[PDB]
């Protein structure tokens, strides 16, 4: 068809409210990036730093917990990265992200 | 007065022992029983599927409502369903085959499924069954025909079953149900349950304890902190009610302390000491000798870590060039040499207290290992002045 | 660096011998001479190389006790003591600094003190 | 004093405990705390929080000072560098 709409809604009205920042945060640093054909995906490094920069995760074994239910549910996925650094991506379509900002302004 | 009274009856209102309570749950509770009414006395079936959240404890909140039809309308049965002994995705339809009309049973002949379990829903002039359904994500296939057949049920000639699926959230309806978004047919219902947020969890607590005991133990501003970072995680009920009984047992301990030998307030530190060892790194405790935290043998090479990460620019090293760096180290300062027969051990040995981490290789030496987080923990609280203060000023 | 800064290097120590109206350099125009090239080679990066030490008041102690465990193992308590206060090291702050390592674990002594071996 | 700010729109334009400060910082916790948890503030890690809307620049010995307080009213904690505790 594509992907329906409300698996996706439907899964943050059931999601804590500190893991909703972060799916949120993440969306708007990979559309002002996509114009780069070399985009790699944000490190771990200042994905950490970004946390408490915007009051969120406090250590690093507690934001470790709260990527359980992303990984899961075929939101996010690791990758084996030869500079040591598990890579952050979405697998979904580039036209999909950009109508989630639209839906959430209430 | 009331002291020893009071402890041993709080430990059992405390302890998570089926969280059957009504408050704090009303319109997440009012639809699931109306909408199993309409179907008794409209004479409809259909499919419910409910999405719970991860981890929460909502087992008890269906077994409320189930009890309650039976006080209220008499003729009905209801055939429960227990599949954690079945390790396979098959052995589940004969297993709940033996329950035909409660007096009138049957026995297996061995391949004969499809036919006879279907057979008796469809009659007319049996009661309306209710089947419960548990754990049905865990009963996928390599193309997920089993669960073809238990969706269609309610939905062909003769619809007299109604699906009730307890279950929490990990996929929607992508690969286990495809024929939603496809089919016209089929038009299943879905609900779900939002994390409890402080507005319940603190009221969850008020009728736990104020009905049951005569004094409070604590006061009402360490309430307000335990159910703060309890529903920070997911909003487990059993998460809540186990780290305010864990939070007793250490400051009762405390009170037989040249006491007995010839009620009281917890204060809100002697609740951040138990969460101390879950999130926290336990690196303060270190002096006069105690063996809390590192040894020594383990310090001396997990400081050349960060002396190759500036210098090639990447986090992943192995055992080979671990031993490298430590055989030039100990010749000149003049330490215990450890060989690299045993050093294989010490990389199954630093993975508790929350610390670097590796795999699992097939051959040794070479193995991609890496390094948990390293940013500021070496100072102040930790000393590292007079024990590896010369390391790190050498390379 | 190589050949070409090597006569640079010996041209500047004319250019300060000159204005003492004197015919003889001294150490004045050495180290003024090196101060100007420090200063232009850190100019050319984003920051100074600068370094960091901290007088520990027991990192010379334990560099004292490696010169007698290369000659022998059972060194002597009050042999060990006729290097240390050469220098000018007193003796009140071995007594705590033998506890900071022992803890530890590096080395043991008696019940007396008197008889150190590193193990 | 106004033939400064001629060319401050022409190259602009062409080309692109605390006092009150306190008083009103407990307010704020009421959302960052109270509201919007984070488990996350304060010594340096307070840099990413305290500038909002007031200026006035914080010395290092007056954020130091603070960290006397909020253990014993139950706000932070005290830890290390970044402390990230209550």
């Amino acid at each position: 068809s594509s992907l329906p709409l409300s698996s996706l809604t439907h899964v943050l009205r059931s999601l804590t409210p500190n893991a909703r920042g972060i799916f949120r945060l993440l969306i708007k640093y990979q559309l002002d990036n996509q114009d780069n054909p070399s985009y790699i995906g944000l490190s771990f490094q200042d994905f950490y730093q970004q946390c408490r920069e915007a009051f969120l995760v406090n250590s690093d074994l507690t934001l470790r917990a709260q990527l359980t239910e992303f990984r899961d549910h075929k939101l996010i996925r690791t990758k084996k990265g030869t500079d040591g650094v598990e890579y952050l991506l979405i697998p979904v379509d580039n036209g999909t992200l950009t109508d989630f900002l639209e839906k959430e302004e209430e | 007065k009331q002291e020893g009274t009071c402890y041993q009856q709080a430990k059992l209102v405390l302890n998570t022992a089926v969280p059957d309570r009504l408050p704090a749950r009303e319109r997440e509770m009012d639809v699931i029983r109306n909408f199993l009414r309409e179907h008794i006395c409209g004479k409809k079936a259909g499919s419910l599927y409910l999405s719970g959240a991860p981890g929460t404890g909502k087992t008890a909140c269906l077994s409320r409502i189930l009890q309650d039809l039976k006080k209220e309308l008499k003729g009905f049965k209801t055939i429960m369903l227990n599949c954690m002994s079945l390790r396979t995705a098959q052995a589940v339809f004969p297993a709940i085959a033996q329950e035909i009309c409660q007096e009138e049973v049957s026995r297996p002949a061995g391949k004969d499924m499809m036919r006879k379990l279907e057979k008796h829903m469809t009659a007319e002039k049996g009661p309306m069954i209710v089947l419960v359904l548990d754990e049905m994500d865990q009963l996928d296939s390599k193309g997920q025909d089993v669960l073809y057949t238990l969706f269609e049920w309610p939905w062909l000639s003769n619809s007299h079953l109604v699906l009730i699926g307890i279950a929490n959230t990990l996929d929607l309806t992508d690969r286990i149900l495809p024929r939603l978004q496809a089919r016209e047919k089929c038009k299943p219902q879905l609900l779900n349950f939002p994390p409890y947020t402080r507005n319940q969890i603190v009221t969850i607590l008020q009728d736990r304890l104020n009905q049951v005991s005569r004094d409070q133990v604590l006061d009402n501003a360490a309430v307000q902190f335990c159910a703060r970072k309890v529903s920070a995680v997911s909003g487990d009920v059993r998460k809540a009610l186990d780290v305010c009984r864990r939070a007793i047992e250490i400051v009762e301990s405390d009170v037989k302390s040249q006491t007995i030998l010839k009620p009281k307030r917890v204060g809100l530190i002697h609740i951040s000491q138990v969460i101390s060892e879950i999130d926290g790194n336990r690196m303060t405790l270190s002096q006069e000798g105690a063996q809390d935290s590192f040894p020594l043998q383990q310090k001396i090479l997990v400081c050349s870590l960060m002396l190759l990460i500036r210098q090639l620019k990447i986090k992943e090293v192995t055992l080979g060039k671990l031993y490298e760096a430590y055989s030039k180290v100990c010749r000149k300062q003049q330490v215990a040499a450890v060989d690299q027969s045993e050093c294989l051990s010490l990389s199954g040995l630093l993975e508790a207290r929350g610390i670097l981490g590796l795999k699992r290789n097939k051959e040794t030496r070479l193995t991609k290992v890496f390094f948990k987080i390293e940013e500021k923990e070496i100072e102040h609280a930790l000393k590292d002045k007079a024990l590896i203060g010369n390391i790190l000023a050498t390379g | 660096t190589s050949a070409r800064t090597l006569l640079a290097i010996l041209r500047l120590s004319t250019a300060l011998a000159r204005l003492r109206m004197v015919d003889v350099v001294e150490k004045e125009d050495v180290n003024e001479a090196i101060r100007l090239m420090e200063m232009s080679k850190d100019s050319l990066l984003g920051d100074k190389g600068q370094t960091a030490r901290t007088q520990r008041p027991a990192d010379v102690i334990f560099a004292t006790v490696r010169e007698l465990v290369s000659g022998g193992r059972s060194v002597r308590f009050s042999e060990a003591e006729q290097r240390c206060v050469s220098r000018g090291f007193t003796p009140a702050q071995f007594q705590a600094a033998l506890d900071e390592y022992e803890e530890l674990n590096v080395w043991q002594v008696n019940a007396s003190r008197t008889r150190i071996t590193f193990v | 004093l106004q033939d400064a700010e001629e060319a401050v729109e022409l190259v602009q334009y062409a080309y692109f405990l605390s006092e009150s400060r306190l008083k009103a910082f407990k307010v704020a916790l009421l959302d960052v705390f109270r509201e919007a948890h984070a488990q996350s503030i304060g010594m340096n890690r307070l840099t990413e929080s305290i500038n909002r809307d007031s200026e006035e620049p914080f010395s290092s010995v007056e954020i130091q000072a603070a960290l006397s307080k909020m253990q014993d009213d139950n706000q932070v904690m005290v830890s290390e560098g970044i402390i990230f505790l209550i």
